[PDB]
């Protein structure tokens, strides 16, 4: 059994970017994505509609700029044998603190936590816990970095093994990177 | 108590140790994202138009078996009463009464007391006939279950009773109503009865009655035996034989007696000829349509006939023969059927099927030479609405400009606009439908004067929304042609000036979306200053609509960061002034906003974008303004029209503010922890709800922030801003002041915990203790004996009360 | 406590030699099948011909039940009349009425019901020859020179397919209004029965039905179709017997605008083939 999830976030359309990078629309096709988790900052119903045409399962949380505020601040949803926790990321003080993420996973008691305020992509394992910060799919600017590379992560979940394929557009090339996670 | 010690954190080393090793992928490596029919227009639809158009205000009379001075609505009510009486009599086993009621209703069709009401009347009474026709049929069918002798006997009895009717028109109508029942007598009954009814229609001497009788016969034939077209062609041929009577002496004398002019008597005919021609020309071979065309041509005042020829025949046939139809239209008599109606029908045909390439220019020229000579504005717009589609579909922008200028010339004089607000809208839509590229549409010289025509407020704004939808859905790249900007600027002005106190929120949202769609698509290239000029003229132009202001703030911050990225952070003397101008722009712009939480969030984002360009003073001003705005937050806020609490939103706002003030440097002229100190004062002074404990959540967040900022090097840094880690260089005095703040915050938290314990609310106390222990584990140095003892005590207290 | 007669055939027609079969439904009782020719004396036309009396066609009585629930009992009669007495066609005329009726009567210490069954004359020996007739309705058709002066000049031409009509087949023809000075208000057909009683003799002509074929001013030169369906029991094949005669005529009457009426009489001869 293979489950495909699209970890996204920080589109910021149109507050900071006109749309996704031209290639990322081509690399994304309807009927091939099983889940779509978004850290937030959709900023429009149009980006949510675009995601809704990419899959059926669309789990999306509240950012610091979302137009629709009915978005739950924190979400825990179970896929396969894993539970994924999703927050926007601006709740952690400071941003991207490993201590804050560990405390939030303690509150959630969740297998993997997603927190993507800092648009710079991150992926790390600490205390047998998995952590992914996909970054801005559209490469929306942030005060914490000088150069922001568009990026978006893809969960592939099979039983107890998750292989994460991260797509980052550098210059004009869509580099793809692989990371592996196994539940102890 | 208990003091606070900050556990040493090495962010670089911790990240490097905890970072998962990743293996890149070369080309060829597998990653998941690797690559009668529907063409027949039924009579049910035409029912509505015939009933709607043909209404008379004169007093009608419905004589049965005597009633006088009846209005149209009362006439319809009386006919409905007759239909209900028919149904009740049939359901009560009184069939003779049903037959006599149907006979009288059909008799009503033989009377032409008010000619103008005859079409709608025909539509009403025929319904009764239909209600009869089915209702008889089912009965025989109910006896059927080559049917049994009882069904055949009942069918023959009905046919004989109907054949015994004296008056010709009632007999024809009642007999054609039950044509389907002929199925029960022989397999050739319909094929032997339809020609006989067609010939029987010749007895009707009044042309209008005969034509509508032919229309009913064709309708029954198509809803009963649509494979007998050879029989129904005789209807068209006999109709051409009878057509001489329409303009004959007898009908003229009848109209004179009734005092009805011919220009009003003639338009009563198309509702029936259109149906006759449509039924007879359905899937007909091209030879038959040709033969009908030449048989129509050879007559006299055939101006009327031609209309039906355009109204029924397939679009391809008329489009190919369009020049010949122009020729036929030209010699039509002026005093008879209007020529502009024929031109409208021809244009409607040419809107579906293209004419031959060699003839298009001649067709357009000769159509407009006749259209432009019309005096009445209403029929002129009726023709022009149809022909603008043709002109825009086939020809270039010059002809569209000429057509629009002609339309403006005709309608400007006598304030005719009010009579053609809908039609004109249609025209403008068509002009936009065929002109996608907006460097060409606004090159049309008279396009904007055409918009000036809509001087009404409600009508004009809808056209503006249509223009803006077309722009946002047919513009995939930023444009700069100043012709485009000025025109869309005018449209956005005239669409935004409709916002008032009475305007609904949803209308404001739609308008904001449209003007935002315009604003997003204006990109001045490397000329950042002129882009800021566009933004200042935009704020001056679009003041009322708040979301437009929000988008403008976001976009000017975007311009600031775009300049940052273009110049790679190395700000120049010329561009330092520009970025200062942009940030001052933003500073002026936020306070105008109406929403509160939007103001707070935009203040923060403005702050962060401000510090990104090494300009510190106005950033500190931003944080001070945000702090001063903090107390204004209400307890109860508005979301999506509903009312929701503002607790969690306030929590998240303060959390973001703290996380930001992590990096914010403190001015040397003031003390340490400055902006943090005023935020602490504000949050302490905030009128927190009695049943709310998120305040201690925020103090725990304060502890998190101070612990993180007490480290040697901060987790994240600005490109060229010296934060307190590099400004103070980890000074002992700064750390001591931070620790004193730690002790104050912990004392406040402990006092709140003791108050909660005294309040006997043990659930909240336990949750607070568990969260505080988690915070201490996060940041509190467990090596210190006092802090470890405090954490152990908090854990014990949390476990004591579950 | 109610009676009813159900004749087997739905159309209730029986020829001169067939068998009349049916069922009597109840909820002693007898049933009588009687056919009569009722002739009504009229205003004298020519010893007062006191021979116009009822004629009994058939008389047959069956004792069906000799002295609860829905009961049914079958019955049958033979339709025979000696060797030379013919069963006349059913004819609901005005002065000559030929009717066959079954009458069921049950005694009690008597409930009766009468049901009529139709009898059709046997088809002719058969050499059916249609007799097409051409006619011209003109002002020289009205039988009065005094009135003819006020008539507007008109001319109608027509062609009846056959004056010898099969009663099951409709009367078909064409009528062309070649030229009328005055507007034609209506042209209608008028089937007139010609009933005769007695001998040397009362003869009457009475309209059966009027069927309008042209309404309003019809186009000059268009062939209006003469079409007429003969009524079921009001028309019979032309019958002649020493006591009574039943013939039929059709009157084409043209009505003009100033209330002018013109009549053309065609004596038909109905038959069955």
């Amino acid at each position: 059994g293979h489950r495909l999830v699209l970890v996204l976030g920080d589109l910021h359309i149109p507050h900071r970017c006109n749309s996704l990078p031209a290639k990322f629309k081509k690399l994304l096709v309807p009927g091939k994505i099983q889940h779509i988790l978004c850290t937030g900052n959709l900023c429009t119903k149009e980006s949510y509609d675009y995601l809704k045409t990419l899959a059926g399962d669309v789990h999306i949380v509240r950012g610091d700029f979302d137009e629709n505020l009915n978005y739950p601040e924190q979400k825990v949803v179970t896929v396969g044998q894993f539970k994924i926790g999703l927050i926007h990321g601006h709740q952690v003080i400071p941003w991207g603190d490993m201590a804050s993420l560990a405390l939030l996973q303690r509150q959630f008691d969740v297998d993997i936590l997603i927190s993507g305020h800092t648009h710079k992509f991150e992926a790390f394992e600490h205390e047998n816990k998995f952590y992914i910060n996909p970054g801005s799919a559209t490469g929306a600017y942030n005060a914490l970095e000088t150069n922001i590379i568009p990026s978006f992560v893809l969960m592939d979940i099979q039983a107890s093994t998750v292989v994460t394929y991260v797509y980052q557009l550098i210059g004009d090339d869509v580099k793809v990177e692989r990371i592996e996670y196994k539940k102890p | 108590v208990f003091p606070w010690h900050s556990r040493n954190r090495n962010y670089k080393a911790e990240f490097a140790s905890c970072r998962l090793e990743a293996v890149p992928l070369e080309f060829g490596d597998y990653h998941p994202l690797k690559p009668v029919g529907s063409d027949f227009e039924p009579w049910t639809n035409k029912r509505g138009e015939i009933l709607a158009r043909y209404t008379t205000t004169e007093k009608l009379s419905i004589n049965l078996f005597e009633l006088l001075n009846l209005t149209q609505q009362d006439y319809v009510n009386r006919i409905e009463e007759l239909n209900q009486s028919l149904k009740d009599a049939w359901a009560s086993d009184q069939k003779v009464k049903a037959l006599k009621i149907v006979i009288q209703c059909s008799k009503l069709l033989s009377d032409t007391s008010v000619i103008q009401f005859y079409p709608s009347k025909f539509v009403l009474i025929t319904d009764i006939l239909d209600t009869f026709g089915k209702l008889v049929y089912e009965r025989i069918f109910s006896m059927c279950v080559n049917a049994n002798d009882t069904a055949k006997e009942t069918c023959l009895n009905w046919f004989f009773k109907i054949a015994s009717i004296r008056e010709l028109i009632p007999r024809f109508y009642v007999e054609a109503s039950i044509l389907k029942c002929n199925k029960f007598l022989s397999k050739t009954g319909i094929s032997e009865c339809l020609p006989r009814l067609t010939c029987m229609i010749r007895g009707i001497g009044d042309p209008l009655v005969s034509v509508y009788a032919r229309a009913y016969l064709c309708r029954v034939g198509m809803e009963v035996a649509p494979h007998l077209k050879e029989t129904l062609n005789k209807n068209f041929f006999d109709f051409l034989l009878t057509f001489k009577q329409i303009h004959g002496d007898t009908v003229q004398n009848q109209l004179v007696v009734q005092g009805v002019e011919l220009p009003s008597y003639l338009p009563l005919y198309p509702p029936a000829m259109d149906w006759i021609f449509q039924c007879i020309s359905y899937h007909a071979p091209e030879a038959l349509l040709t033969e009908m065309m030449e048989r129509c041509k050879k007559l006299g005042n055939n101006a009327l006939l031609l209309n039906s020829v355009m109204s029924a025949f397939r679009a391809e046939f008329i489009a190919t023969r369009s020049m010949d139809f122009i020729g036929m239209i030209k010699e039509c008599d002026e005093s008879g059927f209007p020529k502009h109606l024929l031109f409208r029908s021809l244009g409607l045909n040419l809107a579906l099927a293209d004419p031959p390439e060699s003839d298009r220019l001649q067709i357009l020229n000769e159509a407009w030479k006749v259209i432009t000579k019309l005096k009445n504005p209403q029929d002129y717009i009726n023709c022009a609405e149809v022909w603008v589609e043709y002109t825009c579909k086939h020809f270039t922008k010059r002809e569209v400009n000429t057509v629009l200028a002609d339309v403006i010339k005709h309608m400007t004089p006598d304030r005719a606009f009010e009579d053609s607000y809908p039609q004109l809208q249609l025209i403008i839509k068509k002009v936009i439908a065929h002109f996608h590229d907006f460097s060409v549409l606004f090159s049309v010289e008279k396009f904007l004067p055409f918009l000036d025509m809509f001087q009404k407020e409600s009508v004009r704004v809808e056209v503006c929304k249509c223009i803006m939808d077309a722009f946002i859905k047919h513009q995939q790249e930023p444009t700069k042609d100043p012709v485009i900007l000025n025109a869309l600027l005018h449209v956005c002005k005239t669409m935004h000036d409709s916002v008032n106190a009475l305007t609904l929120e949803d209308e404001k949202r739609m308008l904001s979306y449209l003007i935002n769609g315009f604003i997003k698509m204006v990109s001045f290239g490397r000329d950042f200053e002129q882009q800021l000029s566009f933004y200042v003229e935009s704020r001056s132009m679009f003041c009322n609509l708040e979301p437009v202001l929000v988008q403008l703030i976001h976009s000017v911050n975007r311009l600031a960061m775009e300049t940052r990225k273009v110049m790679k952070g190395n700000h120049s003397r010329k561009t330092a002034a520009f970025v200062r101008a942009c940030v001052a722009y933003c500073f002026i712009t936020i306070p105008s906003l109406a929403g509160i939480f939007t103001r707070l969030n935009l203040y923060l984002h403005s702050g962060q974008v401000a510090l990104a360009n090494q300009c510190l003073s106005q950033a500190d001003a931003f944080f001070k303004a945000a702090i001063s705005l903090v107390p204004e937050v209400p307890k109860m806020i508005n979301i999506d029209g509903k009312m929701r609490p503002s607790e969690s939103f306030l929590l998240e706002f303060l959390c973001n503010f703290f996380s930001t003030l992590l990096i914010v440097p403190d001015h040397p002229e003031h003390g340490v922890l400055f902006l943090v100190r005023e935020l602490l004062n504000v949050i302490q002074d905030y009128t927190w709800e009695d049943n709310s404990d998120e305040k201690i959540r925020i103090y725990t967040c304060v502890l998190h922030l101070l612990s993180a900022m007490s480290q040697e090097t901060y987790l994240y840094h600005i490109d060229k801003v010296d934060s307190n880690d590099s400004l103070y260089g980890g000074d002992s005095k700064f750390l001591a002041e931070n620790n004193k703040l730690c002790e104050t915050v912990m004392a406040q938290i402990l006092e709140h915990l003791k108050t909660l314990a005294k309040d006997e609310a043990l659930k909240r106390q336990s949750s607070l203790g568990l969260s505080f222990f988690n915070s201490i584990l996060a940041h509190g140095d467990l090596r210190n004996n006092k802090l470890n003892q405090l954490s152990v005590n908090l854990w014990h207290l949390a476990q004591r009360h579950g | 406590t109610a009676l009813d007669i159900k004749i087997k055939r739905a159309n209730k027609v029986y020829h001169a030699g067939e068998v009349l079969s049916g069922v009597v439904v109840i909820s002693g009782v007898s049933l009588t099948m009687e056919g009569t020719v009722n002739l009504q004396l009229s205003a004298k036309s020519v010893a007062f011909y006191n021979s116009v009396k009822p004629i009994q066609i058939i008389n047959s009585t069956i004792e069906m039940v000799k002295p609860s629930g829905k009961t049914e009992i079958p019955f049958e009669f033979p339709l025979h009349l000696k060797g030379n007495k013919v069963l006349y066609e059913t004819y609901h005329g005005v002065f000559v009425n030929i009717q066959y009726t079954l009458r069921c009567d049950m005694k009690r210490s008597d409930l009766t019901k009468t049901c009529e069954f139709i009898v059709h004359s046997a088809p002719q020996k058969g050499k059916f020859t249609p007799s097409p007739v051409d006619f011209t309705i003109t002002p020289e058709t009205l039988q009065n020179v005094k009135e003819r002066a006020l008539l507007p000049k008109f001319l109608l031409r027509g062609h009846l397919n056959s004056t010898n009509c099969v009663i099951t087949q409709p009367l078909t023809g064409e009528l062309v209004v070649e030229s009328s000075e005055a507007a034609i208000r209506s042209v209608e057909l008028q089937l007139v029965r010609v009933e005769t009683c007695g001998c040397a003799y009362a003869r009457d002509a009475t309209e059966i039905q009027n069927i309008q074929i042209a309404d309003g001013d019809v186009c000059r030169g268009l062939s209006v179709p003469i079409y007429m369906v003969f009524p079921r029991l009001f028309t019979c094949p032309t019958l002649e017997t020493t006591n009574f005669k039943v013939e039929f005529e059709v009157n084409i009457v043209v009505l003009l605008h100033p209330d002018h009426l013109i009549t053309e009489n065609f004596p038909l001869k109905l038959c069955r083939i």
